[PDB]
């Protein structure tokens, strides 16, 4: 039953962007707000090498098999980052407790969302191609610099890119809601 | 005599996720300018632009249209000042049109009484969306407030109406002139300014 996935997939979707930019936020606010970081952030996500509709017009000429499957690749490529991303913040001696709590929140609501995704999938197109083929992420030796000019930027870029793609996932799916379900008469 | 002081762009928006504006305002003690010029490059890219149209959004504005507007792509962007005397830069700008996301106010705020039968009465609150946002492909999606009050109270009410585009409020003092407004916000950004009032007579009778 399609529409109860897609409201609870947009629910879960909402929430997250909602908590990766508040993550972004207190983070600024409490560590890069005094320097250059925004211009260090520039082109620096392990997702842009994907081809991402970047306007409605394209939304629109992408075929929705694979939009499922640009959304789907999109949340699996980021279990990696989040899963260190928690592990070296709750790794800390004194840990930021507001910034922590986010970003363990968004690990386990990712994994969620993922799950209702991959129902959509299986209920849309219960014929598709199996195949992973997501863009690897690979900054864990930057989050682990001691540098920490060098390493407060990694992390800057980490939650910078987090939450333009979960925004950019949230944006999809309600697209996609709008066009499976309403043929685009939302 | 002198050169133009350092301008400096202060704000940018995008009605509808489509098309954004950035304004600018001169430096305070420098020459007058003669001209501005707007420059910028996209993240990913090296190749500068101008922009695309000082006309749309009026004095000291940069509008671009849809063609010039994505999401999910920084831009970085500087307006310099130029006279016959010399030239002063702008700050760089980095602006990401994913978050200066501010809808216009909603349109066609209209209330009415229902008083149906050995039912409770009701105001009944309709509005319509900006016009320009796309709500029907889910590209764009829109949350509205609903806020009301006599005059001279104290405090609004606001009743939050999620996505809909009606609402009924109950409980009001019979005999009461109530003004009431709408405003909007999209999913992730900034609450539009208020609608103008509609005003409404509570009955007697209620
Ligand atoms: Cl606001
Ligand atoms: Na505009
Ligand atoms: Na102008
Ligand atoms: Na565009």
């Amino acid at each position: 039953m399609l529409r109860d996935l897609f409201d609870r997939a947009v629910v879960l979707s909402h929430y997250i962007h909602n908590l990766s930019s508040e993550m972004f936020s207190e983070f600024d606010k409490r560590y890069t707000h005094g320097r250059g970081f925004i211009t260090k952030a520039i082109n620096s996500c392990h997702t842009s090498s994907l081809a991402t509709p970047e306007d409605k017009e394209q939304a629109q000429q992408m075929n929705q098999k694979d939009f499922l499957s640009l959304i789907v690749s999109i949340l699996r490529s980021w279990n990696e980052p989040l899963y260190h991303l928690v592990t070296e913040v709750r790794g800390m001696q004194e840990a930021p407790e507001a910034i922590l709590s986010k970003a363990v929140e968004i690990e386990e609501q990712t994994k969620r969302l993922l799950e209702r995704m991959e129902l959509i999938v299986s209920q849309v197109h219960p014929e598709t191609k199996e195949n992973e083929i997501y863009p690897v992420w690979s900054g864990l030796p930057s989050l682990q610099m001691a540098d920490e000019e060098s390493r407060l930027s990694a992390y800057y870029n980490l939650l910078h890119c987090l939450r333009r793609d979960s925004h950019k996932i949230d944006n999809y799916l309600k697209l996609l809601k709008c066009r499976i379900i309403h043929n685009n008469n939302c | 005599m002198l050169p133009p002081g350092k301008p400096e762009i202060f704000k940018c928006r995008s009605p509808n996720k489509e098309t954004f504006t950035c304004w600018w305002r001169p430096g305070t003690d420098g020459g007058l300018p003669t001209n501005y010029s707007l420059t910028y490059h996209r993240e990913g890219e090296t190749l500068m632009h101008e922009c695309p149209d000082y006309i749309t959004g009026g004095p000291n504005s940069c509008h671009f249209g849809k063609q010039y507007t994505s999401m999910w792509r920084t831009y970085i962007m500087m307006v310099n000042a130029t006279n016959q005397m010399g030239s002063s830069f702008s700050d760089e700008l980095y602006v990401d049109v994913t978050y200066i996301v501010q809808p216009d106010p909603p349109l066609e705020l209209a209330v009415e009484v229902k008083q149906p039968e050995d039912r409770k009465p009701y105001l009944w609150i309709k509005w319509s969306p900006p016009t320009l946002i796309d709500l029907k492909t889910g590209w764009f999606t829109l949350l509205y407030e609903i806020r009301l009050k006599p005059e001279k109270a104290a405090e609004w009410e606001i009743h939050f109406a999620g996505q809909q585009t009606e609402f009924k409020i109950l409980s009001l003092h019979p005999g009461q002139k109530y003004l009431v407004q709408v405003r909007c916000k999209p999913d992730a950004g900034y609450w539009s300014a208020w609608s103008p009032a509609t005003f409404i007579q509570i009955p007697s009778d209620f």
